[PDB]
């Protein structure tokens, strides 16, 4: 009987550890997921920005090429 | 042997035992200061068995109060013989057990149980002889039910040849805290059934019927209820406490109560059945406190006498009157009735007579019997637990505490086998 309390609370601290630890992991993949993710859009987005500049060059280049 | 250690677990258990206390003191003439202000000297013969004498001359109980939260016990310090207890015997918690057994029995409190076996060791210590426990505690709940029912298996780990008795409160939904009480129930009387002796089975929902249909009482409060406890209590420890014959210790009552180590549930009856503070003038007669002693009405315990039969039974007179009509009477009852006493134990009636009666009473009479319509509180809890453990609902507050569903399927499945053993006399 002694044996099978000890087990008992153990099981116990056991479950709220992993549940503590299962909480910080999937917070931490969220927050890690979504950092990219932000990133990804706004770096495609100045990403078609930078080709219209780079349009805008080669616009302006084909104007003085013509006289 | 001589001393009894008491110990008092959990709200109820608490209420229950400041009662008892209270009840029991004034009979034997100690006052809240712990000081004999009586006049009799059958008061002091055997006061060893609850009190120890420490040096005043002054009376200390021999009890130890237990609980999880502080609340109640704080309730008991500042009631009317708050003063009397042994200020070390205080053992409390902070955190309490929110009616959940298995954090009196497995978390909140294996925290505290050691702190509690230090007080039951300092306690036992000091006895020439002592006979073994007594444990007052609710089994609805989850102090006095998990943690009471940890303490007992402790208790008989470290004192394996003493006497372990229980006063017991059963669960009623018509008297209900929480939905959970059945599931506290079973996991206790799992417990109960293996590791006491003698366990005095106190049903609210018998107490509630009694405050309801006989006292006139249209709502019966927890004051109510604990009148009707305190009075069966000190009845049944009359043999223990006052100069006397048979069932004089708690190993000579368990000897002839107990014909098999399981069937140790006890039925208390009491009469005349009185309200708090409306006292009655007219003194029974002999032949109406034995009517009246045995009567369904009068059970502490929510079963029909008459739907089992009686294995045993223990009868206490209290009161100046005639031994010869006491004999009578409790010859005429038997051989009146005598289908429902079993016949292969010989007279397995035992009478005994107190000249000292209970305060506000001139005569009273106390029955403890072992009868196998017990089955039928038994059958009551396993159909509300039943109910919820076939959907497993309100499981998750035992499972966040460590519990497996399995020690739920035990429990249930040995207070079956204690069932289906009391119908097995029945018909034999
Ligand atoms: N007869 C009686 N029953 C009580 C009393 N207090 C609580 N109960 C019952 O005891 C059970 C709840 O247990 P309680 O002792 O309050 O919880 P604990 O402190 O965790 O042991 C329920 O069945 C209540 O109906 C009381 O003073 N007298
Ligand atoms: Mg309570």
């Amino acid at each position: 009987k002694r044996e099978h309390e000890r087990e008992v609370i153990q099981k116990a601290i056991e479950e709220n550890n992993n549940f503590i630890k299962m909480a910080k992991e999937k917070l931490a993949q969220k927050m890690e997921s979504n950092k990219e993710n932000r990133e990804a859009h706004l770096a495609a987005m100045l990403e078609r920005l930078q080709e219209k500049d780079k349009h805008a060059e080669e616009v302006r280049k084909n104007k003085e090429l013509k006289e | 042997m001589r001393e009894i250690v008491h110990i008092q677990a959990g709200q109820c258990g608490n209420q229950i035992g400041a009662k008892f206390w209270e009840v029991i003191s004034d009979e034997h003439g100690i006052d809240p200061t712990g000081s004999y202000h009586g006049d009799s000297d059958l008061q002091l013969e055997r006061i060893n068995v609850y009190y120890n004498e420490a040096t005043g001359n002054k009376y200390v109980p021999r009890a130890i109060l237990v609980d999880l939260e502080p609340g109640t016990m704080d309730s008991v310090r500042s009631g009317p013989f708050g003063q009397i207890f042994r200020p070390d015997n205080f053992v409390f918690g902070q955190s309490g057990a929110g009616n959940n057994w298995a954090k009196g029995h497995y978390t909140e409190g294996a925290e505290l149980v050691d702190s509690v076996l230090d007080v039951v060791r300092k306690e036992s210590e000091s006895c020439d002889c002592l006979q073994g426990f007594q444990l007052t505690h609710s089994l609805g709940g989850g102090t006095g039910s998990g943690m009471g029912t940890l303490l007992i298996s402790k208790i008989r780990e470290e004192y394996p040849d003493r006497i372990m008795n229980t006063f017991s409160v059963m669960p009623s939904p018509k008297v209900s805290d929480t939905v959970v009480e059945p599931y506290n129930a079973t996991l206790s009387v799992h417990q109960l059934v293996e590791n006491t002796d003698e366990t005095y089975c106190i049903d609210n929902e018998a107490l509630y019927d009694i405050c309801f249909r006989t006292l006139k009482l249209t709502t019966p409060t927890y004051g109510d209820l604990n009148h009707l406890v305190s009075a069966t209590m000190s009845g049944v420890t009359t043999c223990l406490r006052f100069p006397g014959q048979l069932n004089a210790d708690l190993r000579k009552l368990a000897v002839n109560m107990v014909p098999f180590p399981r069937l140790h549930f006890f039925m208390p009856g009491f009469a005349p059945l009185t309200s708090r503070g409306s006292q009655q003038y007219r003194a029974l007669t002999v032949p109406e406190l034995t009517q009246q002693m045995f009567d369904s009405k009068n059970m502490m315990a929510a079963c029909d006498p008459r739907h089992g039969r009686y294995l045993t039974v223990a009868a206490i007179f209290r009161g100046r009157m005639s031994m010869k009509e006491v004999d009578e009477q409790m010859l005429n009852v038997q051989n009146k009735n005598s289908s429902y006493f079993v016949e292969w134990i010989p007279n397995n009636v035992k009478t005994a007579v107190c000249d000292i009666p209970p305060r506000g009473l001139k005569m009273s009479a106390t029955f403890i019997g072992n009868s196998t319509a017990i089955q039928e509180l038994f059958k009551r809890i396993s159909e509300q637990f039943t109910a919820m453990f076939r959907r497993k609902a309100f499981l998750h507050w035992y499972t966040g505490e460590g519990m497996d569903e399995m020690e739920f399927t035990e429990a249930e499945s040995n207070m079956n086998d204690l069932v289906s053993e009391y119908q097995q006399y029945q018909d034999a």
